C-alpha cells in the first residue's frame, strides 16, 4: 500500500508542514530524517538509515518554500520536491492554470511520473489545496486534468478548503471556485470539503483557545487526514483501504461531495474531568455544530457515513452506538440507502504533538458522510455569484488573462445542473 | 482415508479458519512447532484426514489460505500457530477488493484463481481419497464473497460428485458493518444455493446474543466469537476423526439433512455453554444439555425457531454417555413440541455419539438444523436488496467491471424462489 | 568409465568454476588439490596424494583466466589447461571461428589428443558454451567440426545457453546462433538447451531469492550436469552410462534437442515446512513453468523422457508416479513413442555447498525430455532474424571478417528445413 | 594484453585527456610521482593496458600529447599528475593554428606529423598486442580539428583492421566559442565518418545542462566538466581493466553498436548524477539508476531523444549488483517506450557488469547510444556551413594554404548524405 500526496498553494503548505509534523512523530522519526512496514506508504527506505517523504509541495509564490527550506524540517524533505514558481497567481484561476501553469506543469508532471514509476502498490492520490486561492484553484485544476487523462483509474482524495457563508478572506474567491468546480466535477473521484469558519467556533467552544493560529488549525486537519489513512499504516480488526471510501460514499458519479466531522476535541485540563467513551463521541460527531462544515444537516437527508475509530475500541459497543443513533428521530436517513453504515477499527491510538493544545485520548473517531446538506451551500454560492456576474465585476482581469464570458456562463449553468439532482435525490 | 482440504477465502475466512486449527490441535495434542505430544494413542490414527505427515515427527495442515490483501496473511503468520502452516499455500494479491463482488469474481480474482487452482491440484494428489472440501468465507464484503464463491464453481466442475461443505457467515439488519452487504449477499447465494450441497448459515447477531445470556462475557472480542463457531466446525467433523459407538460421516448428515438439493441451509449450534461463574451449578448430564440444545436463543441464527417448523435436525453428541437417555430426550422434544415439527416426516432427529470428548470437557454436542425460520433472514436482506436496487444505487462500479443489471435481476429471481420453497414445506 | 569436459567463452568459465565447486566437495577433495574409483571419471591420480581435473577452460579473452589463476582454486587446476587467447571474439561467429580460431586450434586440438591418449574408458565428451556469445559460438563451432572428423563415433553433450524470447543481453546474438546451428546440426549428437530468463522466475518464485547472481545460477546448472553423470560415479540400482542418452532421446538423427527441467528447488526455511517425496517432484518437473527453458509444452507433444533420481528412493513408488502421470490428461504424449519412459535410481544423495541458497534434500530428480515444444522457439528466432536480415543490419562486420550473404542464406533455409520435420513428427 | 595508446590532439584534447589519467589513476592507486600504493591486488593485473612498467616499481602512461602551441604542454606539465608523463611524448611546434583547418592539416601540421609518427612506432612496438587507439580532440578550432584528424588517416593506412576510437566534442548553435566552427566541423567529419569505426559525439550544451539540473553546481569551471566526460571514457574501458561477470571489450561494443560502417556516432552518458545536497536523499539501487539512465536530459548531447528512435544502446554497469533486476529494467525501457525504439530489431539494449566500482561509489554505469536524434545536430551546423559557404565568406585564408572550394562542396556532399542515412532507418 502506497499513496503519493501533493500540496498546492498557501493552503497546502500550511497543511503540509503541519500534517507531516505528526507522521514523523507517529513512526518515531526524528526531524533530522532518521530514527518496518507501517511507514512504507508515506516514507521510503533510502539505502540505509535514512528516509524521504512521498510528497510534492508545488507553489507559484516561493515565499513559503524558502521558509521551509530555512525551517527546522530542512534535513527531512527532498530539496527537489520543494518546487518553486516565478510569480503568484493573484487569485486568478486563469493565470494559475493557463499562463503560469503551462510553463511549469511539464516539470511537475515529469516529476510525478518518475516517482510513481518505482511504486508497486500505488493505491491512489490525495490532493491538498483550496479553491478560494489562486494557486490552489488554477494550478490544481491543471494537473488534475493532465494526470487524470494519463492515469485515470487511480483514486483521488481532494481535501479542499471552501469559503464560509459570511466569513471570507478575499472577494474574488467565488470566481475562483465557480470556474475550478466545472473542471473538478468530472475528474475528481471524491472531494472532502473543509470550511474555514467551522474551525473557529470549534476551538472556541470545546478547546477554549481564544487566540489560536493556522498552526492549531492544520494540526487538527493533519490529524483528520492521518486517521482516514490509518488503516493502511497499522493493523486493524476491520481494515479499509483507499478504494473503500470511493464506493460506499459516491453512489452517483457526480454527487461526490461528502461532509466531514471529527471528535473528541477536548483540552488538557478538560480531558481529565470528562469521561472518554464511545457513546458521547458517537453522538458528538452527528451534532450539527460539531462539524468541519457549517451546513445544517436537518435541511436534507443522509446518504451514507463511515465510522472509523482509533485506539483500543472493542467492536461491540460501537455497534450498539450506531444502533442507538439509528433510533434517534432527531436525524433522518434517506430511504434510498438506509443501511449506510461502515464501521472501522484501528489498534494504534491517536498521537499527541509536544506543546499542542490537543490532549491525549485513548480512543477517537473520524467521519465522512455523504448527504444532501451541501446543496444549500452551492445555492448560496450561486446567489452571491449572481450579484457580481450581473454587474460584470472582477471580469476584466480574467478576460485580460485570456478567458471570456462563455466558460463563465458554462460555469454558472453547471451549478444549476448540480442544483437539480441534489434536490432530486433528496426526495 | 477420507481427507478434507480446508479453504479460507476472505478476511473472515482466514480468521475463522485460524481458530479452527487452534482448537482441534489442542485435543489432538499437536505442538505449535508441529510435533506431537498427545497423551492417548487414539489421537494418532486419523491425523491424516486434516494434516500431512512430515519429517522429524512433524505435521502440517492442508489449509488453502486465499485473500486479496497481504495484511491477513502476515497477522495469521505471527499468530499462536502461524508457523505450522506451509508457506506456499499463503497466496495473496496486492490490492484489496474494497467490498466489491464484481472485482473479486471477474477481474481482480481471475488473476489469482490461476495461482490457487494449481496449488489444490498438488494437495488433492497428496491425499489418498478426498472426502469433501471445508471452505470458510463471509457473504459480507467482496473478497470472500466474490473470490470465495468463484472457486466453488470451478472445483464443482472438476468434482461433480464430491462434497462441498461451506461455513458461510451472513449479514444481518441490526449488525451492519458494511454498506454493500445485500448486494454482495444476493450475488453470492445465487451460486451457493446451486453449487454447494451443504451450507451452515451463521449470523453475527446470534454470536453477540449467545455470549450475553450464558457466557456473561463483559468484553467479548472477535477471539471469543471464533471459539464458538470453531467448536461447531470441529464437532461435525469429529466422528471421522475419533472412533465411537455410532460414527456419522460428513456425507451421512448430508443424506439425512438435505431432502432437496437447494434446501441445504443449516442452523449451527453448540452445547454446553456456561460461564466461569456458573460452571459448578450446572449439571453435565444429558437431560440438562438436551433442553439447552433446542432452546430458542441457542442457535447461531437470529431467526426465532418458534416462527417456523424444523424439517430435520441433528445432535451429534460427543463423550462417554449412555445412549438410552439420549433417545428418550430426542423422543420428548419431537413429541412434547410436535406443533414445531413437520407432520409429513415421522422422525426429524438424527443421532450420533463419540467416546473421546475435547480437552477440559466430559460430554458435549453440536446442532445442525434445516428449518423454515431461515426464510425471515433471506427476505429481509432481499428487502434491503430491493430498496436500493430499484433506484440502481451503488451499481455503477459493478458495471465498470463488465457486469450488467440483468444479473442482479436474475439473482433476485433466485432469491425470491428459495424463500418460497421454505414457504411450501412450512 | 571416463569423460573429458571442455568449457568455452564467458558462459563456460562461470559454469566451470561453479560445477567443479561441488565435484571436489562431493569426493571430499579440499581446494588445495588433495584429500577410490568414483572420482576416476573426473579426477586422475597425480602420483601420490594429489589429483588433477579432466577439463580444458579455453577462452579468447584472458580476463576470466587470470581471475581463476589468482582465485582460490589455484592449486587444483593444472596451469597448462587454463588456455588463454589474444583478443576477444566481439560477438562475431566469423572472428572466433576463422581468424582467431585457426591460430590457436592447432594448440588446443593437440592438447585434447595427448590427454585423450592415456584414457582407456573414454565414453564421450560434454561441451559447455553459449551460442549467444562470440567465443562460445565461433570457437566452439571450430573444434566441434575438427574433432568430429577425427573421433566421430564418441558421444557429445552440448550444454548451450540460448537466448530468451524477450530478455537478451546483446543485439547480435541471433546472428551468432543462426550461423553456428548450421554447423552444430550435423556433428552434435545431442544438445541440451538452457534459457537465461527461465532461471530468473525459478529462484524468484521457489527459492524466493530476490537478488542472486550467476553464482547462484551456475551452482544449480552445475548440480544438474552432476546428476546426469551421477550413475557413472557412484553405484545405482539401475545405472545408465553416457551412451544411454544417445538412443532413448534421439529418435531421428537431426531432431536431437531435448528440453531440461530439475526439481526440487526449495529454500532452507521452506524445506522443513514442505514434505519431500516422490509424488510432488514427479509432478513438479512436468509443470511447465518449472522448466529451465521457457517453452509451452502444451503447444506440442512429448517424444520420450527419462526419470533419473538421486538418494534413497525405492524403485516401486517411482513406477507408480510415472504410471499416475500417464493417466493425467493435462499432458499428451505422441503416438509415435508412447512408452518413452526411462527410470533411473542412484544411492548417492544430492550434495550441498556451504553457504549456498539451495537446501539439503534426501531425494532429487533430473529430467531430459524430447518434445516438439522447441519449434516455436526456432520459429521465433527466424522471425526476429528476418527483421534484421531484411535491412542487412550487423552484416558489415561479418563480411568485414570474410563471410558473405551465401552462408547467411544457407543458414536461414536450414532452420526452414528444421521447421518442417518438427511439424511433421508432431502430427 | 590488448593495449591502448592515448592520443591528445588540440587544446581540448590535452585538457580532456589530462583528467582521464586523473580519475583512473585514483581507482588504480597510482602515486602522483608514478609508484603504486593501491589497496587491492586486483588493480595490478591489467595495468599494462594503459601504462608501461618501469624500474623502482614506477609506471608511466602511453599518452601522445600533440599540439601546435607550447602553452598547453607547460600547463599540463605543471598539473597535479603532470610529472608522471614522459617528456619525449610532449612534441609541439612554435606557432599556433589560429583556428585554421587548412594550416594544421596540409602546411603547418605536415611539419609535425613526421615527428609524432616515429613516436607511435616506438610505443606500438613496446606493447605485446595493441587493441585500439583512444584519441581525444575537438571539432572546434584548427589544431585539434586539422592535425588531429590528419593522423587518423595515416594510422588507418598502417592498421587497416585495428580499432580507432575517438571522443570528439562538437560545436553547438547557442554555445559558439569560435567563428570558424562550421567550416572546421564540416571538413573534419568528412574524414571521421570514413576512417574511424567509433565516434562519441559530445556537446557542450548538455555538459552545461547536465550540471544545472542534478549537480546544482553554482560555479562549474572546465575542471568540473572534464570530470563528467572523463568518467565516460573510463567506464567504457573498464571491462578490459578489471574482471567481471560479463566483460565486454571495446571491439565487442563496436560489433553491437555499429550496424553499418559510417553509422557509428554514439551518444555518451553517465550515472549516478546527484548533488552533495541531495546525495543522502537518493537510492543507489538499480531501478533508481535505470530510470535516470535513459532520461531525456541525461546524455551528453543537446538533441532530444524523443525526436528520434534508438537503433541500439548499451549500459555497461560497474559495481557489485544483481543482474536479475538489471534485465527486467532493460526489458521495461524497451517495452514501455517501444514507440521510441526501432521495430525492425527485437532488442536494442546491450548489457555488461563489473565487480570493482570506482572509489567513493558502490554502483555506476555508462551509456553509449546510436540514435536518429543526432541528425538534428548535423543539419543545423550544415545550415551554418551552407549560410556562409554560399557567399564564399572566410574561405580566402583556406585557399592560401593550397585548398580549393571543391573540397568544401565535396564535404557538403558527405554532410547531406549521412543525415539522410539517419532519415532512412528512422
Ligand atoms: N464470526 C466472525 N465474523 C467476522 C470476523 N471478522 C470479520 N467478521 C465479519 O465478516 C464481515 C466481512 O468479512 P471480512 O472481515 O473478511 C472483510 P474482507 O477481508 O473480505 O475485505 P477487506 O478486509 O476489505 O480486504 C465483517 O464485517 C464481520 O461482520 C471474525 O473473526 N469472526
Ligand atoms: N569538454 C571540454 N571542452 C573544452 C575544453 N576546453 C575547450 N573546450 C571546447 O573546445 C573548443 C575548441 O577547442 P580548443 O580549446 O582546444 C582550441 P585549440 O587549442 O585547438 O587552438 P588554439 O588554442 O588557438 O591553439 C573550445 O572552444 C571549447 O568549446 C575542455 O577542457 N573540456
Ligand atoms: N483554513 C485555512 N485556509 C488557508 C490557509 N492558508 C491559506 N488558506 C486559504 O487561502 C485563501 C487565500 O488565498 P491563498 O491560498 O493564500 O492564495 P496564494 O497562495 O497567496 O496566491 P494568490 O491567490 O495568487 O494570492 C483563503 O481563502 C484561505 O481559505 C490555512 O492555513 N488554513
Ligand atoms: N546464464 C548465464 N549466461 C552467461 C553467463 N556468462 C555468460 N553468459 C552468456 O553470454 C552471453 C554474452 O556474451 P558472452 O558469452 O559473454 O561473450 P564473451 O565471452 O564476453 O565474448 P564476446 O562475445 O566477444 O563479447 C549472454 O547472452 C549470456 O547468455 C553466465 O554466467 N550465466
Amino acid at each position: 500500500r502506497e499513496c503519493i500526496s501533493i500540496h498546492v498553494g498557501q493552503a497546502g503548505v500550511q497543511i503540509g508542514n503541519a500534517c507531516w509534523e505528526l507522521y514523523c512523530l507517529e513512526h518515531g522519526i526524528q526531524p533530522d530524517g532518521q530514527m518496518d512496514d507501517s511507514f512504507n506508504t508515506f516514507f521510503s527506505e533510502t539505502g540505509a538509515g535514512k528516509h524521504v517523504p512521498r510528497a510534492v509541495f508545488v507553489d507559484l509564490e516561493p515565499t513559503v518554500i524558502d521558509e521551509v527550506r530555512t525551517g527546522t524540517y530542512r534535513q527531512l524533505f527532498h530539496p527537489e520536491q520543494l518546487i518553486t514558481g516565478k510569480e503568484d497567481a493573484a487569485n486568478n484561476y486563469a493565470r494559475g492554470h493557463y499562463t503560469i501553469g503551462k510553463e511549469i506543469i511539464d516539470l511537475v508532471l515529469d516529476r510525478i511520473r518518475k516517482l510513481a514509476d518505482q511504486c508497486t502498490g500505488l493505491q491512489g492520490f490525495l490532493v491538498f489545496h483550496s479553491f478560494g486561492g489562486g494557486t490552489g484553484s488554477g494550478f490544481t485544476s491543471l494537473l488534475m486534468e493532465r494526470l487524470s487523462v494519463d492515469y485515470g483509474k487511480k483514486s483521488k482524495l481532494e481535501f479542499s478548503i471552501y469559503p464560509a457563508p459570511q466569513v471570507s478572506t478575499a472577494v474574488v474567491e467565488p470566481y475562483n471556485s465557480i470556474l475550478t468546480t466545472h473542471t473538478t466535477l468530472e475528474h475528481s473521484d471524491c472531494a472532502f470539503m473543509v470550511d474555514n469558519e467551522a474551525i473557529y467556533d470549534i476551538c472556541r467552544r470545546n478547546l477554549d483557545i481564544e487566540r489560536p493560529t493556522y498552526t492549531n488549525l492544520n494540526r487538527l486537519i493533519g490529524q483528520i487526514v492521518s486517521s482516514i489513512t490509518a488503516s493502511l499504516r497499522f493493523d486493524g480488526a476491520l481494515n479499509v483501504d483507499l478504494t473503500e471510501f470511493q464506493t460506499n460514499l459516491v453512489p452517483y458519479p457526480r454527487i461526490h461531495f461528502p461532509l466531514a466531522t471529527y471528535a473528541p476535541v477536548i483540552s488538557a485540563e478538560k480531558a481529565y474531568h470528562e469521561q472518554l467513551s464511545v457513546a458521547e463521541i458517537t453522538n458528538a460527531c452527528f451534532e450539527p455544530a460539531n462539524q468541519m462544515v457549517k451546513c445544517d444537516p436537518r435541511h436534507g437527508k443522509y446518504m451514507a457515513c463511515c465510522l472509523l475509530y482509533r485506539g483500543d475500541v472493542v467492536p461491540k459497543d460501537v455497534n450498539a452506538a450506531i444502533a442507538t443513533i439509528k433510533t434517534k428521530r432527531t436525524i433522518q436517513f434517506v430511504d434510498w440507502c438506509p443501511t449506510g453504515f461502515k464501521v472501522g477499527i484501528n489498534y494504534q491510538p491517536p498521537t499527541v504533538v509536544p506543546g499542542g493544545d490537543l490532549a491525549k485520548v485513548q480512543r477517537a473517531v473520524c467521519m465522512l458522510s455523504n448527504t444532501t446538506a451541501i446543496a444549500e451551500a452551492w445555492a448560496r454560492l450561486d446567489h452571491k455569484f449572481d450579484l457580481m456576474y450581473a454587474k460584470r465585476a472582477f471580469v476584466h482581469w480574467y478576460v485580460g488573462e485570456g478567458m471570456e464570458e462563455g466558460e463563465f456562463s458554462e460555469a454558472r449553468e453547471d451549478m444549476a445542473a448540480l442544483e437539480k439532482d441534489y434536490e432530486e435525490v433528496g426526495v | 482415508m477420507r481427507e478434507i482440504v480446508h479453504i479460507q477465502a476472505g478476511q473472515c475466512g482466514n480468521q475463522i479458519g485460524a481458530k479452527f486449527w487452534e482448537v482441534i490441535s489442542d485435543e489432538h495434542g499437536i505442538d505449535p512447532t508441529g510435533s506431537y505430544h498427545g497423551d492417548s494413542d487414539l489421537q494418532l490414527e486419523r491425523i491424516n484426514v486434516y494434516y500431512n505427515e512430515a519429517a522429524g515427527n512433524k505435521y502440517v495442515p492442508r489449509a488453502i489460505l486465499v485473500d486479496l490483501e497481504p495484511g491477513t496473511m502476515d497477522s495469521v503468520r505471527s499468530g499462536p500457530f502461524g508457523q505450522i502452516f506451509r508457506p506456499d499455500n499463503f497466496v495473496f494479491g496486492q490490492s484489496g477488493a474494497g467490498n466489491n463482488w464484481a472485482k473479486g469474481h471477474y477481474t481482480e480474482g481471475a488473476e489469482l484463481v490461476d495461482s490457487v487452482l494449481d496449488v489444490v491440484r498438488k494437495e488433492s494428489e497428496s491425499c489418498d481419497c478426498l472426502q469433501g472440501f471445508q471452505l470458510t468465507h463471509s457473504l459480507g464484503g467482496g473478497t470472500g464473497s466474490g473470490m470465495g464463491t468463484l472457486l466453488i464453481s470451478k472445483i464443482r466442475e472438476e468434482y461433480p460428485d464430491r462434497i462441498m461443505n461451506t461455513f458461510s457467515v451472513m449479514p444481518s439488519p441490526k449488525v451492519s458493518d458494511t454498506v454493500v452487504e445485500p448486494y454482495n449477499a444476493t450475488l453470492s447465494v445465487h451460486q451457493l444455493v446451486e453449487n454447494t450441497d451443504e451450507t451452515y448459515s451463521i449470523d453475527n447477531e446470534a454470536l453477540y446474543d449467545i455470549c450475553f445470556r450464558t457466557l456473561k462475557l463483559t468484553t467479548p472480542t472477535y477471539g471469543d466469537l471464533n471459539h464458538l463457531v470453531s467448536a461447531t466446525m470441529s464437532g461435525v467433523t469429529t466422528c471421522l476423526r475419533f472412533p465411537g459407538q455410532l460414527n456419522a460421516d460428513l456425507r451421512k448428515l448430508a443424506v439425512n439433512m438435505v431432502p432437496f438439493p437447494r434446501l441445504h441451509f443449516f442452523m449451527p449450534g453448540f452445547a454446553p455453554l456456561t460461564s466461569r461463574g456458573s460452571q459448578q451449578y450446572r449439571a453435565l448430564t444429558v437431560p440438562e444439555l438436551t433442553q439447552q440444545m433446542f432452546d430458542s436463543k441457542n442457535m447461531m441464527a437470529a431467526c426465532d425457531p418458534r416462527h417456523g417448523r424444523y424439517l430435520t435436525v441433528a445432535a451429534i453428541f460427543r463423550g462417554r454417555m449412555s445412549m438410552k437417555e439420549v433417545d428418550e430426550q430426542m423422543l420428548n422434544v419431537q413429541n412434547k413440541n410436535s406443533s414445531y415439527f413437520v407432520e409429513w416426516i415421522p422422525n426429524n432427529v438424527k443421532t450420533a455419539v463419540c467416546d473421546i470428548p475435547p480437552r477440559g470437557l466430559k460430554m458435549s454436542a453440536t446442532f445442525i438444523g434445516n428449518s423454515t425460520a431461515i426464510q425471515e433472514l433471506f427476505k429481509r436482506i432481499s428487502e434491503q436488496f430491493t430498496a436500493m436496487f430499484r433506484r440502481k444505487a451503488f451499481l455503477h462500479w459493478y458495471t465498470g467491471e463488465g457486469m450488467d443489471e440483468m444479473e442482479f435481476t436474475e439473482a433476485e429471481s433466485n432469491m425470491n424462489d428459495l424463500v418460497s420453497e421454505y414457504q411450501q414445506y412450512q
